[PDB]
DNA sequence: CGCTCTGCTCCTTCTCCCATCCTCTCGATGGCTATGAGATCAACTAG
DNA sequence: CTAGTTGATCTCATATCAGGAGAAGGAGCAGAGCG
């Protein structure tokens, strides 16, 4: 059996199982345990971290480290949609962990307040929802958990949210993460999720926003002053080593070698609006209510919703050949067009991604006026059935085209017999669209795939996708590399009711913007200097 | 303390608009700050925008 | 021999009040953000 | 009793001039003790 410094001894038998980098994360998490601290297993999808959490909780469990003779009670805050995965894997690596989950369907029968009460009375492993952490968030946290779980832990993004106080209204010293990303947006998240793990490390959420948020933002901008651009490099790297001992995140370049990867390559297609939808947006750019967001006497988000929903479609905003959601009068239904037909005389399979739910439906209606089959599944078909229709695309080639939002089921549903993707239209997170491009390009996935990406240049829907560029900027900024060429105007990228369409004649403005392409009181002396000239 | 309807009565006028009473309108204008309040000191505000 | 403690005056805010009851016309007043997904639960609808 | 389906219900995201009269505070200050 492998022996660490201490004396914590995984079994041979389960950690000869692991990869390198799991026994790594192993290793990561229990020198955690040693120093009482949390930390984030921030390695992205696919890479397994649940196979490193029961290996570590398991080696914790027979090393029988002491307090609590082994592991003690711990909680495992998860989405509903994993929950059975959770116990099934801890029943195939180490069975004597008596787990249970919280549950309407659970196995319990009777009252899940004796549900609580039995498992911690045997030190159990206690698998819950997001929500039962926070109707029970008085009830949950009675019986002194020893370990904290929040598996995705990226619903703590929010540090409002009634999930956030329920999940940090626990006592104990371990809180694991596992999240694909720690932020998605912004900072804000980047805090929640250190507020949760280590409640002091990273200061009160003022200081941290007003030392590190606002810095490193105003120098991810190309006009910045210098002095600008080289505070955000430093403060950047003041967060980064600040940081460095509790996210552990490792990528797909290290690991890649160990396993395969299919090439992915990806296009952003730039539709022109067609000139009944570019009169429609260009009078609402013109019209009083933008004038009144301009004053601030309104809100600005409806106006938004609604040029979004012009970009989508005119049929939204506004309200035989003339029927609802005719595809001929949005350019990007002219393209989806074009696309569907080519990729169906190519024999491929589609995955058709949308935000809105209405467009959904819009682009259901249009496949009926075609001759596709397609499946749907979006939010309101019940979870109980949402298997079998993936199931179902999965397995046979007879059904052409599969219609998601970006945000419907679980997170990463097994959609892997799709060949092509096509995203309808950008989101304002950077992470749900990278999670609609990863949905379809996972492991075991056995042919190339392609992403297109649908914009209307000169748009809203162009300023969303420069928004989602600049946001996966800042969380690469902040996660991999200080040291970062800067691509954006910060009035250009804000300022977001005009329209400026192409006449071919000049570049777009994406093209336009990427346009390129002991110590001895020395060295802490030298490291001082250092970072001080920057 | 926020009073009840009664000291605060809805209106209906000839139709079916309700038209709310001066309380009543003062009273979202202070729950509207003070859930602004809440938010700006939950999440990243400055002190000069909390004053 | 300079400090303190009055307490007098002059000004300054500051805040309160301005009869009772009755009739009639006439103008203004209207408040709408969106959308979607996850989850719980409680009620039917079969078994 | 048991699932399965279906509504309600709730949580979480992403957008940037023709007054007056009195009361209270305050300030300048004269002067008296007095250490």
């Amino acid at each position: 059996d492998a022996e660490f410094d201490e004396g914590f001894k995984v079994p041979g038998f389960l950690f000869k199982k692991l990869f390198k980098y799991q026994q790594t994360g192993v290793r990561w998490l229990w020198e955690l345990h040693c120093q009482q601290a949390g930390g984030i297993l921030g390695d992205e999808m696919g890479l397994g971290k649940t196979i490193q959490i029961i290996a570590f909780l398991a080696g914790l469990s027979y090393s029988k480290i002491r307090r609590f003779e082994g592991l003690g009670p711990t909680v495992i805050v998860c989405p509903t949609t994993v929950m059975h995965q959770w116990v099934k894997e801890f029943h195939t690596w180490w069975p004597p962990f008596r787990v249970a989950i919280l549950h309407e369907t659970g196995s319990y029968t009777h009252k899940k307040e004796k549900l609580i009460r039995d498992v911690a009375h045997c030190h159990g492993i206690l698998i819950t929802s997001y929500s039962y952490i926070r109707l029970m968030q008085d009830d949950i946290s009675r019986y002194d958990w020893h370990y904290v779980i929040l598996d995705e832990g990226h619903k703590i993004r929010n540090p409002n949210a009634a999930v956030t106080l329920a999940c940090k209204q626990f006592r104990t010293p371990h809180r694991i993460i596992l999240s694909g990303s720690p932020m998605q947006n912004n900072l804000r998240e980047l805090w929640s999720l250190f507020d949760f793990i280590f409640p002091g490390k990273l200061g009160t959420l003022p200081v941290f926003m007003e030392q590190f948020s606002v810095p490193i933002t105003m120098g991810g901008y190309s006009n910045a002053s210098p002095v600008q651009v080289k505070t955000a490099y430093k403060c950047a790297c003041v967060l980064r080593d600040t940081i460095n001992p509790y996210l552990l995140r490792r990528m797909k370049s290290d690991v890649k070698m160990s396993l395969s990867l299919p090439d992915k390559n990806e296009q952003v297609l730039f539709c022109r609006l067609t000139d009944e939808q570019h009169k429609v947006y260009q009078n609402f750019v013109d019209s009083k209510e933008v004038y009144r967001i301009l004053n601030g006497e309104m809100q600005i988000f409806s106006g938004l919703i609604a040029l979004r929903k012009i970009c989508n479609h005119p049929d939204l905003f506004s309200g035989e050949e003339d029927q609802f959601g005719y595809w001929k009068r949005s350019g990007k239904m002219i393209v989806v067009e074009s696309l569907l037909k080519i990729w169906h005389k190519q024999g491929q399979r589609v995955l058709l991604f949308s935000q809105s739910r209405q467009m959904l439906d819009i682009l259901e209606v249009f496949l009926r006026a075609q001759k596709y089959t397609y499946l749907k599944m979006d939010g309101t078909t019940t979870i109980a059935s949402r298997q079998p229709l993936i199931t179902r695309y999965n397995e046979d080639t007879s059904i052409f085209v599969f219609l998601l939002t970006t945000r419907v089921g679980g997170l990463g549903v097994n959609l892997t017999g799709a060949n092509r993707v096509v995203i309808y239209d950008p989101d304002w997170n950077p992470s749900t669209d990278t999670q609609a491009r990863e949905r379809a390009w996972r492991i075991g996935q056995k042919k190339q795939v392609t992403v297109y990406r649908l914009l209307t240049a000169g748009t809203i829907e162009e300023k969303i996708y420069h928004r989602q560029i600049f946001k996966q900027f800042l969380t690469n900024r902040v996660l991999k590399d200080p040291k970062q060429r800067r691509f954006f105007k910060s009035n250009d990228l804000y300022e977001l009711f005009t329209l400026t369409s192409p006449d071919a004649s000049q570049s777009t403005e994406t093209s336009a913007i990427f346009a390129g392409t002991p110590l001895a009181s020395s060295s802490l002396l030298a490291k001082m200097r250092a970072r001080n000239h920057l | 303390p926020v009073p009840p309807l009664s000291v605060r009565p809805a209106v209906v006028m000839q139709g079916s608009a309700r038209n709310q009473d001066d309380l009543t309108h003062k009273l979202a204008d202070i729950v509207k700050i003070n859930n602004q309040l809440r938010r700006n000191e939950q999440n990243g505000a400055a002190a000069h925008v909390i004053a």
